[PDB]
């Protein structure tokens, strides 16, 4: 059963469940491990663990926290992952009077782009990014953490779960009701994230969907059917909300160059058609010094 | 590659994904021999059984395909099963797929209710862990049915060549699921793979030339299966093909996904 596991420290508990760091102490190797109680679940296996263990098996790749095992005992479920010390808000907490240096943003970004970009060629979203579930290491790597919230999509796509995403890292398409949605949800995260790791601070603290909805506006200007197609026949848009303009990304995002302020208002697109892709976005100019030549055929 | 390029990802690598992942999901027309016990029929039977309680609690295809290829696939694992624990294996099955699938699936009880007692809420909790550690925890195949959604929306493309938002239609989706559901129940189809029936279906209700345009497969590709196929398809066009229903609360956008039953009983007997 759990043999070689000596729990060292309660990482947290908060809707992924009960995480504790463990030694093999056999082998010094360090893992992440996710309790579930059976016994005390009515329903079973929990539908989210199912989801969860079924993708990240088929997920394997580096930006992406490994599932390494899935362990049966004594009507406990454990979730065995690879473990990673630290995650980004914790970090930019750390990192708020100093700043994140600019090489270490680019860098953190292009790899969280690169773990997305697996997930939607995989037909996976997450719908949960925010800093909470980025975890980083010792070595300059950051991964994807919780898929509890994440759905394989259909090619073509079929109606979802409405309540996706924690509220500031939310995409305004979820907030104005759309029916239907896909990888552009995952790409405004990260958008939101990228200004965050620039700014130090949340770049749309809303306190409720109407003021999240405002808070968005006021940066990006509200909407119309010149920006953002469909936006006035969506089911929680109104003809009333205030009309505020875009601003300046040299004031909104004052630490980024060109390229920066080009890349995050392509990743903050209002229209979900248009919002840049994670592949497009590794193709950036503002990755220019990371990304290099390729070719192609027909 | 029948996808058109993509904005997200290399249409040619999403496509060699879901090829690539239907290679590694394993399928045997001949499990029922390591199970010397029981008979072809019952599976039938069983699937029948399965898409009926399907209907009433209005899940969707995807569920049904995903308690079958959860079935057939946990079956090749094991030996020497028994006709009594046929019912739990399968209800066990449709359990684990509707908490996959649905929004709001129905509750542990309902399962067991329908079992008539045969099989109770906490035998149905210990075979759906049996199950998933039996499949490797592997739960997320491409069925039958997600191949025809995949086809159907190829099928009906436009200018800016969205693959995501579907758009096509509803009676044509039903007349197509109606033969490969009776297909399924016939465990010779597991010779062929997922993509090839639903290619070989649609050929059935079109044309060749078509099912290239959707699917890729050259006609020689899914050349057998359409062979295979034929009595299935004759015998389900000798009675008339079906027509969409509105479910219940199921909104209209979403009515072709919901999983249906007729009395598919005698119609796979002519073959
Ligand atoms: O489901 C989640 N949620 C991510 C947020 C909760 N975890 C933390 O906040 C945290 C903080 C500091 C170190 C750390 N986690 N280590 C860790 C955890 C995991 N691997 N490594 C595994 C455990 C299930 C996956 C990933 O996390």
């Amino acid at each position: 059963p759990m043999e070689n596991f000596q729990k060292v420290e309660k990482i947290g508990e908060g809707t992924y469940g009960v995480v504790y760091k463990a030694r093999n102490k056999l082998t010094g190797e360090v893992v992440a491990l996710k309790k579930i109680r059976l016994d005390t679940e009515t329903e079973g296996v929990p539908s989210t663990a199912i989801r969860e263990i079924s993708l990240l098996k088929e997920l394997n790749h580096p930006n992406i926290v490994k599932l390494l095992d899935v362990i049966h005992t004594e009507n406990k479920l454990y979730l065995v992952f690879e473990f990673l010390h630290q995650d980004l808000k914790k970090f930019m907490d750390a990192s708020a009077l100093t700043g994140i240096p600019l090489p270490l943003i680019k860098s953190y970004l292009f790899q969280l782009l690169q773990g997305l970009a697996f997930c939607h060629s995989h037909r996976v979203l997450h719908r949960d990014l925010k800093p909470q579930n980025l975890l980083i290491n010792t070595e300059g790597a950051i991964k994807l953490a919780d898929f509890g919230l994440a759905r394989a999509f259909g090619v073509p796509v079929r109606t979802y779960t409405h309540e996706v995403v924690t509220l500031w890292y939310r995409a305004p398409e979820i907030l104005l009701g759309c029916k239907y949605y896909s990888t552009a949800v995952d790409i405004w995260s990260l958008g939101c994230i990228f200004a965050e790791m620039v700014t130090r601070r949340a770049l749309f603290p809303g306190d409720s969907e109407i003021d999240q909805l405002f808070r968005i506006f006021r940066t990006l200007g509200t909407p119309d059917e010149v920006v953002w197609p469909g936006v006035t026949s969506m089911p929680d848009y109104k003809p009333s909300f205030p009309k505020w303009a875009r601003q300046d990304f040299s004031k909104v995002v004052p630490p980024l160059d060109e390229d920066g302020r080009s890349l995050l208002s392509q990743m903050l697109h209002y229209d979900p058609n248009k919002r840049i892709s994670a592949k497009a976005a590794l193709a950036h100019p503002f990755f220019q010094d990371v990304t290099k030549p390729v070719p192609h055929l027909r | 590659s029948p996808l058109p390029v993509l904005s997200w990802a290399n249409r040619e690598e999403v496509w060699k994904i879901m090829l690539n992942k239907e290679k590694t999901y394993l399928r045997d027309q001949h499990f029922l021999e390591q199970h010397p016990l029981l008979q072809p029929k019952m599976r039938a039977i069983l699937l029948d059984w399965l898409m009926e309680v399907c209907e009433v609690y209005k899940l969707h295809r995807e569920t049904f395909y995903l308690a079958q290829d959860f079935f057939d696939r946990y079956m090749a694992t094991q030996e020497n099963v028994v006709k009594t624990l046929l019912q739990l294996i399968g209800i066990s099955s449709l359990f684990i797929a509707a908490k996959l699938e649905e929004i709001y699936p129905p509750k542990l009880h309902q399962f067991a209710y329908v079992t008539d007692g045969a099989c109770s809420g906490d035998e149905i909790l210990t075979m759906e862990l049996m199950i998933m550690k039996a499949l490797k925890w592997r739960l997320s195949p491409l069925t039958i049915v997600s191949w025809l959604n995949v086809y159907m929306q190829v099928a009906y493309l436009n200018d800016l060549h969205e693959v995501l938002l579907p758009q096509y239609p509803q009676q044509i989706f039903i007349q197509i699921a109606e033969l490969l559901d009776l297909c399924v129940l016939d465990v010779d189809c597991l010779e062929f793979p997922y993509g090839i029936l639903a290619a070989s279906a649609l050929y059935h209700f079109s044309s060749s030339e078509l099912m290239q345009k959707v699917s890729g497969y050259q006609w020689c590709d899914i050349e057998n299966c359409v062979k295979w196929m034929v009595p299935f398809a004759m015998v389900i066009r000798e009675t008339g093909s079906s027509k969409l229903k509105h479910f219940r609360g199921v909104a209209d956008e979403d009515a072709h996904n919901i999983q249906t039953h007729r009395d598919s009983l005698d119609l796979l007997d002519k073959a």
